[PDB]
């Protein structure tokens, strides 16, 4: 119920894909070469240009029968700008020293590229990833 | 033939009620209430009122077959909230939202001259 | 069916309430599925529909000869300048909750016809009616309370199926069904056999 | 019963599977009616003018 | 072939047929005359003795 | 009564209409298409007769057809186009819709899946409401030829514990497919479940296409004017080549191929090139036309159609066949009286340049009858040949049954197999596998 | 360069029932043929004196309409007097599965 | 490679990792003499002709040859514990359900 | 009881009588509605 | 002679989907014609649900015959027998 | 304040208003019951003393049974299933005659106007034939020749469109909302271009036109619905949406008093 | 013709060998021919190929030839489906044909034949012969109106009236 | 015979007209579009529905009976 990965991508190409409400960004973190994430986004909902720094985070907290807030008072880690619910479903090993993890956000396809630092990771079912522009 | 009885859509049989409410297993404080010889006019509606509460969960409407004149509404709302006080309120609001709407078409008609 | 060699039977039958209005309120009186059109090839129905609204908008009878000199991209044109969508898309709306339909739907007038086949005398039951004197078997036809019959595929796919009792009740008991005496070492049914 | 009065009959069985007297020849053109003819056994046989 | 590989039966229906969303994929409709035309010999019981009383 | 599965045991329910009504899926196996059809219901009068249909001919045991040993019953073309609609990756549905959706199942366990989209406002995914009619602990992993982890095109299909993780749905898919998604839940869930999954799957998507709405039309056949244009200038090279061809024939400056006469030869390579040309065409056809294209995406959804048909739809119609060869000459030397003696071109040999938006000329129209009177004549008589084949397959076959000691014999008692299919395997069951053994070099096997 | 004869009209190559279909080009011929053979089964005004006609069995549409696309021959064969069938507002679409 | 089969392995493994939780990182249980010998004992439960005589067991041997080579091809030592990481448990309750599929994949008699 | 086709003129005639019109040759001899109260309904 | 001993029986010990069938079918025949139940019913009338539970239950009596095709039978009784579905 | 209704346009028989502040399930409920839900006066019973036309008895019952009647009174008159009587009594039903017959050489036409009404009305202006010709003579029904005699009773209940669309007192409720694209509830079907393939809808002038500037709005919700309410006669188009409304409220309060009584 | 064979490597590769084809059925005498591989030499007609080779050649010919029409199409047939095919037309001697001069020919029960195409002729037969049936076929007991021994009809349900004394 | 009392798709009474159509049809001699428009008739289902109609009620009457 924590953040386990957290790094600012720059996209260097946004490639729609034919698909005119979700589109694929490719990105590499701005402090670690070797980090990649690739990422498919709804730009009707979150727009994202080439060249564009975002910060990205996972998180673990926020059966379980999804509820509307409610009320303005609850309160969570909603401090970004498009936040989206997927699995992890495949890790695989590159080079023996790169690990890239798989996530299905609805459909949407994630690959995340890195370092073993990324072991936090868990093929688990609860996984949020969020987005700040 | 066999044709349905055109009047038995909107009539309620013999020895039926208008509404039958029972509880359902699947979610805690869900309810299912049946309603008899009625439409999408009313289920969408009430529906629609329904999920503008923010205590209100889950209300969704099913109707099972063209032929008969009947559909099913699945209420869900948080503990302690009775799902017929929900229904109730929401039907309440249905009735005042109606009321203004015609208090308003009448005034308007009337201000104009044709 | 229509005058393309489309021929469809009424699945359900819906009221104007329910059945989807386009953006003038009209709510069409058939709904056909689009996947009539492709396998069967059938490019002259949405022409001869096409044609018909321009001529309904227009109100002079249109011209449906085969090697009629007019397009499909001159009927189009003159859609568009009746004020409706070229290719004869119109918006339409979902009568349940009102909501627009995702995808535009292809509208307009088209003739069709009601062919003699009806199900009120293409319908049949039987339960123990009269039966044929020769075979004391169920009779031939409806209009005679006739019964159906068992062919000999449906009898080897029950046989393929296993289902032995069900053949047996069938052809010795939904059928017609005699019991015969036969001696033990004759085995002949000319057998006398006074019952009282 | 336009059709039916401007009818053509072939005496060839309607039986056998020899499709070729079925098929309509070139010279139908102008003739006979390339498109109405009945389905199934009677389909090449029966011809409209 | 006419009489004993397939011959007529009494207990039997024919019609057409129409698509049906609404049902599920081992469930038939079925015509009200066709249901009350065709009958099936259930034989009394004391588990549905009531039930077949109020048939009758 | 074609085949076994033509006669099922079902479920009476009773209904204010005088017509039957059966599931979309069970039209398949009865080759039924509301056309008019008419079927036949039979009532069992007995408790044997009622067990024996419930427990050995039953639709959910039919479900897979020992013909092909995979599921002859499948999704039906309009709900198959509607899931394939629904699963795109673009595909977002409201609180409201998917509410509804999620009632609509009626074995839905009660927790709302979770939105793939939550800060922007709650949004399901199609393939996540989808996912709940499948049941739990199904897997499923299909890579098509140019899938991958990351499929920009969101081909092939991964499904992990009953939760599809990408790819579209199509005929492949869910469809009869023998490692499609309906064997793999007969196989390990059971009948029940597999009717269960079907039912549900065709209210969702019937749900979502009435609240979301499907059409075709005439634009959809229509190509904007470049590829009318390149596909007229494919048509025209094509009969240039035609006529050059001719042309060196009758200089007598082609080898015709050994053994086949000349004429032979040379109409085998014009058919050739004419079929080469209308391919050529239904690709450019097929390149032009959008992912919004109703046609295009309804052969997309593998529902119907084909590339014949959007090519003579919207390309070319193509060469016209009467007994395996283009049209003779009828009358002496010409095929028809408008042409003169010894035409050999395309257009007098039943070669149609004019798809069906466009029209065809009075010649390509009779050509078009011809061949159609052609394939009417050769559908009504293999009917019966076929008909008559079966008849006698079925009284040859008619006594060989398995006994108890897994071994096929006729009523004589001659064994005509040892064991069954020389494995003793039921043919529902077999599925087709791959062996890793056959396959691989040493060093890969090796290691 | 001779055509020492040509065409009246090549649509006159259809026959009765063909020529009551609306662009047959447009169509597939066994479409066309399909067409023919299911026209003769159309129920519609067959005669004018119908009350007098005691026939063993007729077929009456309540009310006739002539189609909005008329192929030019089909006033030859008087079908707009006579029409067998009506104009109903079509739309190609899949609304409730049914 | 891609033939006719009566059970699907790949599936049984898949099933069997996914409810057992298989995890790459803990190191297998399984041991190379208890994989030979559950094959071999799984090899050997498979029966689809029953008959105490040589002719018998011939033909039954005979009959599973084609399903012995995929059991082998499959349930190797290196893929058990190199492409696969099943537990002892997991591998138990795969065979176990491999043997139940098998034997309900048999030709039913009286089958037409 | 019966009425002429071309003369439509009521004949009333009994058992054991020509069925020819008086008035006329013709002898459709048609045969006039029931008395009996007849209801129709739009539906 | 034909009838082979109790043990030394080559036919599968498993249940037929075809014998399951055909038992189900004669336990609710003889249970509607009033015949004994062996298994307690909980507020069920349906004599397919109660030869369901009985199989189930392994509380049937009948017997299976297998027979070969030469003519020797092999007796099985429902209680040994396994049932896969 | 609530909903509030911007009447565009009215007319005898055409009024074109906009609904603001009103969710798009309530409107569609409201057109629904406006289509359906609103009681109206039209033949149901026709009975045949003398009937020797050309056409048929069922037939010309059944264009009998299309024929507009007055309903301003509706609500005044009682179901015949509801009140205790024979058979059409006074107090639930409307007794018109129809009495015609040709002559020498002029065909008869049998229109609206022919029809008389036999019962009494109690002074309500219920039942009347609805006539907007021009002419003035109504809707044609049928035509006698020479010996053709009609001579047929009327009996018109209440009722409403559900049970057969005779009873129908709107012809057409065209509804529309979002003209621009701003909810991308349709994506327009475009070969060259979307913009120029679809012509802008009439509304379209009462909105701001999209600015491809600003993304796009996914807290939208529809809103602003323009409907236009034409009336086949019977009864004005103000007064067949106030009684739509009104028939869409007494059917919340049955369900709240089922619900209470429950 | 390109052939899998198998690659030094171990992985089956493409050898694009030449393969002649002839119009005429002369097996007896082509097959001597030398230069040629007579080992993998196939013919169209199974008849030839039974002549020439032997009884399971013509039955693995036949069946090759019947899974080449059925897969000409696309359809797909299960192989045991083909197999028990091709060995009730050669469970005999020769080659069975599936016609009235083939298994209708055979000595099984004489109502079996009798609902095939001859239907009289049979009937005559047996009586001059004197045939007994078993009536353990399907059509016998479907003309009797009795069960036939299939699938549920195969066995017979009985008794036991020890075991229903304990489950009491 | 006679033209429908109601439209079929909408429900437009249209009977009322059709005298009116025939006249506008032959005392003014103006084109059938124009006559519809002058009518009233907006949606093209009434307009077909007047358009296509026959009149067989006067060929009917053509007889004696
Ligand atoms: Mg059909
Ligand atoms: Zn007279
Ligand atoms: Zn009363
Ligand atoms: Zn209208």
């Amino acid at each position: 119920s924590n953040t386990l990965f957290d790094d600012i991508f720059q996209v260097s190409e946004v490639d729609p894909g034919r698909y005119n409400k979700v589109c694929r960004i490719e990105a590499a973190s701005t402090t670690q070469d070797q980090c990649k994430l690739t990422l498919d986004i709804n730009v009707e909902l979150f727009p994202v240009a080439a060249q564009d720094s975002l910060t990205v985070t996972i998180a673990s907290s926020l059966t379980r029968s999804w509820r509307p807030p409610q009320a303005g008072d609850r309160s969570l880690a909603d401090d970004y700008d498009y936040v989206m619910y997927g699995t992890a479903y495949k890790f695989e090993e590159v080079s023996k020293d790169l690990i890239a993890v798989y996530y299905s956000f609805g459909g949407l396809l994630m690959r995340l590229e890195g370092n073993y630092r990324n072991l936090n990771n868990l093929k688990q079912e609860n996984a949020y990833l969020l987005i700040r522009r | 033939m066999n044709a349905p009885d055109r009047f038995e859509l909107f009539l309620l049989g013999e020895g039926e009620s208008k509404l039958k409410i029972d509880p359902d297993t699947k979610a805690p404080n869900a309810v299912v209430i049946t309603f008899e010889k009625e439409d999408h006019t009313l289920g969408n509606l009430i529906r629609a009122e329904l999920l503008n509460d923010r205590k209100v969960l889950f209300a969704a409407y099913k109707v099972e077959h063209p032929f008969f004149a009947r559909f099913k509404l699945r209420i869900q709302t948080t503990e302690g909230y009775d799902p017929k006080d929900a229904l109730k309120n929401a039907c309440n609001s249905i009735i005042n939202k109606l009321g203004a709407l015609k208090t308003n078409f009448e005034t308007e008609w009337n201000l104009q001259t044709l | 069916a229509s005058r393309h060699g489309q021929k469809g039977t009424i699945g359900i039958t819906y009221r104007r309430e329910d059945m989807p209005f386009t953006a003038e309120g009209i709510v069409p009186d058939l709904i056909i599925n689009p996947h009539a059109i492709p396998s069967r090839m059938t490019v002259a129905h949405l022409i001869e529909c096409l044609l018909s609204k321009v001529a309904a908008l227009s109100g002079n009878e249109g011209d449906a000869s085969p090697f009629t000199d007019i397009t499909v991209e001159g009927i189009s044109k003159l859609l568009r300048e009746h004020g409706y969508q070229s290719r004869g898309f119109e918006v339409m709306y979902n009568g349940h909750t009102g909501k627009k339909l995702m995808a535009q739907i292809f509208f307009g007038p088209t003739y069709y016809q009601r062919l003699r086949h009806m199900v009120d005398d293409k319908i049949h039951a039987r339960a123990r009616g009269p039966m044929q004197v020769l075979t004391r078997q169920p009779v031939e036809g409806r209009s005679r309370d006739g019964g159906l019959r068992f062919g000999e595929m449906e009898r080897d796919c029950m046989i393929a199926h296993g289902a032995a009792s069900f053949l047996k009740e069938r052809l010795m008991e939904a059928s017609d069904a005699f019991r015969v005496h036969i001696c033990g070492i004759c085995g002949l049914m000319t057998v006398i056999a006074k019952l009282n | 019963t336009l059709s039916h009065l401007r009818r053509t009959n072939t005496p060839i069985g309607r039986d056998g599977k020899l499709a070729k007297p079925r098929q309509l020849h070139n010279t139908h053109w102008g003739l006979v009616c390339p498109a109405e003819t009945p389905e199934g056994q009677a389909c090449g046989l029966v011809k409209n003018l | 072939r006419g009489n004993l590989m397939g011959k007529r039966v009494d207990f039997s229906a024919r019609t057409v047929i129409s698509g049906d969303p609404n049902l599920e994929l081992d469930q038939v409709g079925v015509p009200k005359s066709i249901a009350k035309t065709l009958t099936y010999p259930e034989v009394v019981t004391p588990y549905n003795i009531d039930r077949l009383t109020q048939l009758v | 009564s074609l085949h076994k599965m033509s006669m099922m045991a079902h479920r009476v329910k009773v209904i204010p209409y005088s017509t039957f009504r059966l599931n979309l899926s069970v039209t398949s196996p009865y080759n039924a298409d509301f056309d008019g059809d008419e079927m036949n219901l039979h009532v069992p009068q007995s408790e044997e007769t009622r067990a024996e249909l419930s427990q050995l001919c039953a639709v959910p045991l039919q479900i897979v057809s020992p013909q092909s040993n995979k599921p002859c019953m499948g999704i039906v073309q309009d709900t198959l186009c509607g899931i394939r609609k629904l699963t795109l990756r673009d595909t977002f549905i409201e609180l409201d819709q998917v509410l509804n959706m999620l009632y609509w199942v009626p074995d839905w366990d009660g927790v709302i899946p979770t939105p793939a989209i939550i800060k922007p406002k709650p949004l399901w995914s199609g393939k996540q409401i989808l996912s709940v009619a499948i049941p739990n602990g199904i897997h499923l992993q299909r890579f098509d030829e140019g899938t991958t982890l990351l499929s920009p095109k969101d081909n092939g299909m991964l499904i992990i514990d009953g939760q599809i993780i990408f790819g579209v749905v199509e005929k492949k898919t869910v469809g009869s497919s023998n490692g499609g998604l309906i064997h793999v839940v007969t196989r390990e869930k059971g009948p029940q479940v597999c009717a269960k999954l079907f039912g549900n799957i065709q209210k969702v998507v019937n749900f979502w296409l009435l609240h979301n709405g499907f059409s075709t039309g005439i634009g959809d056949t229509i190509a904007d004017g470049p590829t009318m244009r390149e596909i007229t200038e494919t048509i025209a090279e094509a009969k240039k080549k035609v006529l050059d061809v001719t042309k060196e024939a009758q200089a007598n400056l082609l080898t015709a191929k050994h053994g086949m006469t000349l004429r032979e030869s040379f109409e085998d390579n014009v058919v050739r090139f004419l079929n080469e040309a209308r391919d050529k065409a239904g690709r450019l056809a097929e390149v032009n036309l959008k992912d919004l294209n109703n046609v295009k995406q309804m052969v997309m959804a593998g529902s119907k159609g084909s590339f014949i048909n959007i090519a003579q739809m919207s390309a070319c119609v193509g060469q016209q066949s009467v007994e395996g060869k283009r049209i003779a000459f009828g009358f002496v030397d010409r095929t028809l009286p408008h042409f003169s003696k010894d035409d050999y071109s395309p257009e007098s040999k039943g070669f149609v340049e004019n798809s069906y938006l466009r029209g065809l000329t009075p010649q390509e129209f009779f050509f078009h009858a011809m061949g159609g009177r052609e394939g009417l004549i050769d559908t009504a008589v293999k009917t019966a040949e076929t008909g008559y084949i079966q008849r006698r397959l079925v009284k040859a076959l008619e006594d060989i049954m398995v006994h108890y000691d897994n071994t096929t014999r006729n009523s004589l008692g001659n064994v005509i197999q040892f064991i069954y299919g020389e494995d003793g395997m039921d043919a529902a069951h077999i599925e087709k596998q791959s062996l890793d053994t056959i396959g691989g070099s040493d060093a890969a096997f090796e290691k | 360069t001779t055509f020492t004869h040509c065409e009246i009209h090549p649509s006159m190559i259809l026959g009765v029932a063909a020529s009551i279909i609306p662009f047959p080009d447009h169509n597939q011929s066994p479409r066309n043929t399909y067409q023919s053979a299911m026209g003769k089964q159309a129920m519609g005004v067959f005669l004018t004196n119908y009350n007098v006609r005691m026939d063993t069995m007729a077929n009456i549409l309540y009310y006739p309409q002539k189609p909005l696309g008329t192929t030019r021959a089909m006033e030859y064969l008087k079908f707009r007097e006579l029409p067998a069938g009506q104009n109903a507002i079509v739309a190609i679409a899949c609304y409730s599965g049914y | 490679a891609n033939w006719p089969l009566p059970v699907n392995i790949r599936r049984i493994i898949q099933n069997a990792q996914q409810t057992f939780h298989i995890d790459h990182t803990k190191p297998s249980d399984l041991t190379i003499k208890d994989i030979v010998l559950g094959v071999k004992d799984l090899q050997e439960n498979l029966l689809v002709l029953r008959g105490k005589n040589e002719i018998i067991q011939n033909a039954q041997r005979d009959a599973v040859t084609l399903f012995c080579c995929l059991l082998r091809s499959r349930l190797a030592t290196r893929r058990v514990l190199q492409e696969y990481r099943l537990t002892k448990q997991a591998f138990d309750w795969v065979l176990s359900n491999i043997e139940a599929q098998f034997l309900r994949s048999v030709v039913h008699p009286g089958e037409m | 009881k019966y009425i002429c086709a071309e003369c439509s003129s009521k004949l009333s005639l009994s058992r054991t009588d020509a069925v020819r019109c008086k008035d006329c040759g013709h002898r459709i001899l048609l045969k006039a509605r029931t008395k009996r109260l007849v209801q129709f309904e739009a539906r | 002679e034909k009838a082979i001993p109790k043990d030394q029986r080559a036919t599968t010990p498993y249940m037929t989907k075809y014998e399951r069938a055909r038992i189900l079918g004669t336990r609710a025949l003889q249970i509607s014609m009033n015949a004994p139940v062996f298994v307690d019913l909980e507020g069920e009338t349906d004599p397919l649900r109660i030869a369901m539970k009985e199989l189930a239950e392994k509380k049937i009596p009948l017997v299976i015959r297998r027979y070969l095709p030469d003519g020797s039978f092999e007796d099985w009784s429902v209680e040994e027998l396994i049932v896969d579905l | 304040e609530g909903p509030q209704v911007k009447i565009r346009e009215a007319s005898k028989d055409n009024v074109d208003f906009i609904l603001s502040n009103v969710d798009l399930a309530m409107a569609n409920s409201l057109r629904r019951v406006m289509i359906a839900e609103i009681p109206t006066l039209a033949i149901d019973s026709v009975e045949v003393e003398t009937n020797t036309t050309v056409l048929a008895d069922e037939f010309i019952a059944h264009r009998l049974g299309l024929i507009p009647l007055q309903s301003m009174d509706i609500e005044q008159l009682e179901y015949s299933r509801d009140c205790f009587c024979e058979d059409h009594c006074d107090k639930c039903s409307v007794v018109l005659t129809l009495q015609a017959f040709g002559e020498s050489e002029s065909t008869t036409n049998v229109y609206s106007k022919d029809l008389v009404i036999v019962s009494n009305l109690m002074g309500r202006n219920i039942g009347h034939p609805i006539i907007q010709d021009k002419e003035g003579n109504g809707v044609l029904i049928c035509k006698l020749r020479k010996g053709q005699e009609l001579k047929l009773t009327c009996v018109a209940k209440k009722g409403i469109a559900k049970e057969h669309a005779k009873w129908g007192p709107a012809a057409a409720i065209e509804f529309e909302y979002d003209p621009w694209n701003k909810l991308k509830h349709t994506d327009y079907w475009y070969e060259q271009d979307s913009a120029k393939e679809w012509p802008q809808s009439k509304n379209c002038e009462y909105e701001d036109p999209p600015n491809e500037g600003d993304p796009f709005d996914y807290k939208a919700q529809a809103d602003t619905f323009y409907m236009n309410v034409e009336s086949v006669g019977s009864i004005p188009v103000d007064q067949v949406v106030v009684r739509g409304i009104d028939t869409l409220q007494k059917k919340v309060a049955s369900i709240l008093l089922a619900l209470t009584q429950m | 013709y390109d052939r899998k064979v198998p690659s030094p490597t171990g992985e089956y590769v493409k050898e694009p060998e030449w393969v002649l084809e002839t119009d005429g059925v002369n097996l007896s005498e082509v097959m001597t021919v030398p230069g040629i591989d007579p080992t993998r030499i196939y013919t169209n007609s199974f008849i030839d190929i039974m002549e020439v080779l032997g009884i399971e050649a013509g039955r693995a010919a036949l069946y090759k030839e019947v899974y080449n029409v059925i897969a000409s199409d696309g359809s797909y047939v299960n192989y045991r489906h083909m197999a028990l095919l091709v060995d009730v037309m050669t469970t005999q001697g020769g080659l069975t044909s599936v016609t009235r001069h083939g298994f209708n020919r055979s000595n099984t029960g004489a109502l079996m034949r009798c609902s095939f195409e001859e239907t009289v002729e049979i009937l005559f037969e047996a009586g001059a012969s004197a045939e007994l049936d078993d009536c353990r076929g399907v059509s016998e007991n479907v003309i009797l109106g009795q069960m036939a021994p299939i699938g549920t009809g195969a066995f017979d349900v009985m008794i036991d009236e020890e075991s229903l004394v304990k489950y009491m | 015979m006679i033209v429908p009392v109601r439209c079929f798709s909408c429900g437009k009474v249209v009977g009322d007209k059709w005298e009116s159509y025939l006249n506008l049809l032959q005392e003014d001699e103006l084109d059938e579009g124009t006559a519809l428009s002058r009518l009233g008739l907006k949606r093209y289902c009434c307009r077909r529905m007047i358009l296509t109609h026959v009149d067989l009620i006067e060929k009917f009457l053509r007889y004696n009976p």
